[PDB]
DNA sequence: ATCAATATCCACCTGCAGATTCTACCAAAAGTGTATTTGGAAACTGCTCCATCAAAAGGCATGTTCAGCTGAATTCAGCTGAACATGCCTTTTGATGGAGCAGTTTCCAAATACACTTTTGGTAGAATCTGCAGGTGGATATTGAT
DNA sequence: ATCAATATCCACCTGCAGATTCTACCAAAAGTGTATTTGGAAACTGCTCCATCAAAAGGCATGTTCAGCTGAATTCAGCTGAACATGCCTTTTGATGGAGCAGTTTCCAAATACACTTTTGGTAGAATCTGCAGGTGGATATTGAT
């Protein structure tokens, strides 16, 4: 119903990737970068995503809610707060 | 619609150690967060140690032990005083 | 019938002693729970949470607010060793970094 | 009468200092959003979201990045540079277990 | 006294190497081999049910818990021979 | 008969059961799940006898040894994720060269 | 005691590891990582020893104290 | 006289004990330090042997694990040697 | 890149010690036949929130230019760390007692389970309360070209 | 050894969005009584471990020599940061339907419970047969003199 969604990953952009690298403390950047981090974080998101609605879809659910992608995330070891309830 | 939640008590501890601070809702979120984490790790260490050594109890023996496994050090030490306190006043 | 007290107040405790016996026994951690078990757990529920609310009011003031959002638990927990420690794989939702620059990248 | 220009680095710095000291979100939200969307889709069709499961991918992915980043910052200074590069990412990928 | 899988490890070695045997210290890796993914579905199972308010650990469980700890190819294989094997015993 | 072989498995669905019944996961454990898990369990136990035996028999001898399963776990990508954080005693690990390290 | 881990027996491990190189500071390094290793992991195998009321450390207690260290150790149950 | 250069036989002792399984610390100082430090933490302990089996196995994996890390930090760095701060990197991405 | 010379790695061998496989006894666990209860799924349905779009304003992404300074390449030698011979001492391997833990069993006092009934702390929503976000302006460390 | 151009710091202000307090019903904790499970004290008993003693082997400590790796010094091309114009699309705030969570109610398919028999898996010695300790020869590298 939306327009169909495309190359999406392209919202990740340069400055986008700059900023996160400077509050990583990051002064200087090599032009090719931009697109690692791209990759890198794709897989990363796929990843937690397909676990999120791998719970959503257990539950009979068609909503991915917070708490499911509380629990993705521990499969790569990590622990978020501040989205339960 | 019923939602329990550790809120209340948070906020207590909080009027305690900082009579005169308060707290935002999303940091009372992260501290709810908080508080439902370490409640099942120590839960589940407890419960994996019952199990490992065949009780079907678990005791605040238990409890004590799982807070020495998952906490650091002066953390550990002080968080059994305050567990030990609770349940001597408790059963007095 | 006498008069009801609550597991917390007989404890000295605030938070919940009933409440934490219901979530062990739902929770199936145990066929059975002895009675000093919620007890013991609350307190260290409780006692954790004071540690963390009172560096995380610390910063606060250190920062000139009256109110802790999550930017000042998460100034507490990674400024302070052990809570850095025990809280290594956690992600605090708009908690932000340490103020930290590599020494390196400062001017000449 | 040249136009005032600030040396190569001292913005960046400045900009560290800047990010640093904050806590807001660094990707735009409704395009990490259409991300979010995209790649649901494709596990599922019509999927809905709860506002707040979308914010936690957004906080939990900044908070990977960002660390990763200082990891890479480490590699790079590590092998004497002051600019990161995709082997610095690699190499911290590589020691953390995620390759 | 001290139970472990070490006569069912050997039936499935039998079936896929029948001239090949094992030593006891690569029996007591399989064993722990054996214990450690049997806590690691197990437990993930018992969270998924008590996630979604079930008291039940039913095969649902166990198949969503797979999907959660395994990689995939292995997965979608260990899905496949479990489904397989509810659908023969139900029979 | 046995509902392992009614499974058509080697590994012990009664067993299973139990394990899963005491083992403090829920209050109740359905049929199908023992089933199943035994199966899950047969089913990777088999793909690692496989490989091992395979270097085993690539290495002349007629017994798996530890060394023989950590080269199976080690080379298959997807035995390697799945064990990631094991150690396997008396494993030793791959032969492995950085090219940068060899001369000429 | 930690000098009984010799400088040989490290650069032994360093090969296994894949060093080529090694340089003159990575013994007492090492030894001082080992230091830390061993006593968290002997701290939490004498917790369960206790916890159990036994005076022997078993093997099992160092496989669960393990565990902390994120690494399941296979072979010992 | 025969003379191998630099690097040749280190080559030749990473292909050995790569090949093999075998611990690479003596028993009784390990075992000698396992006890020592035990003392710290409860007085009067005995251990199985296998438990000071475990602690070996264990110790020397991190180790060569470790190593491995270490390795790939001197590389990075254009360097064949291992030094301290390679070690240092190592353990600092990993989170010790 | 040759030969010649040299050292080490790697099948392949045998004999036999010992590590694995086979065997048989037997508590303990699984199976079995019946009986009984109950979790959760289906079928509802109310009613949150979610999807999507709208408008408008301005924050920010993009693309360009240009040059400062970074990374990459190169050179060279001081001194680190490898390789090797020698001979001592620490570990290893094997023998022997015996003290002291684990591991058990019985059996009651004490602990815990769990239903019933009663009370009150915790919640949701309404009503109050107030920090601090932005907004304005001036002071003030800092930067870079002279 | 300055200034001009900038960015950043620091009070001070107020309104209202978000936080805290108030209110009152009721879900769940607590008090009470009865049933069931368990912990540990006492009295065992083998059997792991610790202590001790001993010889000897091979691994390590040490001292020597020098190959070649690291780090310093140096040079330069072109990448990446800084800054500016442009104009897009994100943000913000609100609308409009309606998908799909949740809340209820009913009631079997599936699960537990229990008494008892049957089957099996763990154990420890016997019987089998693999690996491994050394030994040899061929394949394979390495090193130095040209
Ligand atoms: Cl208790
Ligand atoms: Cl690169
Ligand atoms: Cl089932
Ligand atoms: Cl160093
Ligand atoms: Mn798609
Ligand atoms: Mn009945
Ligand atoms: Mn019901
Ligand atoms: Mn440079
Ligand atoms: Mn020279
Ligand atoms: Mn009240
Ligand atoms: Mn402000
Ligand atoms: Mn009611
Ligand atoms: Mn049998
Ligand atoms: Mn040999």
């Amino acid at each position: 119903h939306r327009k169909v969604l495309r190359d999406n990953i392209q919202g990740i952009t340069k400055p986008a990737i700059r900023r996160l690298a400077r509050r990583g403390g990051v002064k200087r950047i090599s032009g090719l970068i931009y697109e690692e981090t791209r990759g890198v974080l794709k897989v990363f998101l796929e990843n937690v995503i397909r676990d999120a609605v791998t719970y959503t879809e257990h539950a009979k659910r068609k909503t991915v809610t917070a708490m499911d992608v509380v629990y993705a995330l521990k499969r790569q070891g990590r622990t978020l707060y501040g989205f339960g309830g | 619609s019923r939602k329990e939640s550790y809120s209340i008590y948070v906020y207590k501890v909080l009027k305690q150690v900082h009579p005169d601070t308060g707290i935002s809702s999303k940091a009372m979120g992260i501290m709810n967060s908080f508080v439902n984490d370490i409640f099942e790790r120590i839960a589940g260490k407890a419960s994996r140690l019952a199990h490992y050594n065949k009780r079907s109890t678990i005791t605040s023996r238990e409890i004590q032990t799982a807070v020495r496994l998952l906490l650091p050090g002066e953390l550990a030490k002080h968080a059994v005083s305050e567990g030990t306190k609770a349940v001597t006043k408790y059963t007095s | 019938r006498a008069k009801a007290k609550t597991r917390s107040s007989r404890a000295g405790l605030q938070f919940p002693v009933g409440r934490v016996h219901r979530l062990l026994r739902k929770g199936n951690y145990s066929e059975r729970v002895g009675a000093g078990a919620p007890v013991y757990l609350a307190a260290v529920l409780e006692y954790l949470t004071a540690e963390i609310l009172e560096l995380a009011g610390n910063a606060a003031r250190d920062n000139k607010k009256t109110r802790i959002i999550p930017r000042h638990l998460q100034l507490a927990i990674r400024n302070d060793e052990e809570l850095n420690k025990l809280l290594g794989r956690v992600t605090i939702a708009q908690g932000g970094v340490l103020p930290n620059i590599q020494a390196v990248l400062l001017p000449k | 009468k040249k136009p005032h220009r600030y040396r190569p680095g001292t913005v960046a710095l400045r900009e560290i200092r800047r990010y640093q000291k904050s806590t807001e979100l660094l990707i735009r939200k409704l395009p990490f959003q259409r991300l979010v969307r995209e790649i649901a889709q494709d596990f599922k069709t019509d999927l809905r979201f709860q506002s707040s499961a979308v914010m936690a991918l957004q906080e939990a992915c900044e908070a990977y990045l960002v660390g990763l980043f200082e990891d890479t910052n480490l590699c790079a200074i590590h092998a004497k540079r002051v600019t990161i590069m995709p082997k610095d990412i690699q190499l911290a990928r590589r020691i953390r277990g995620e390759r």
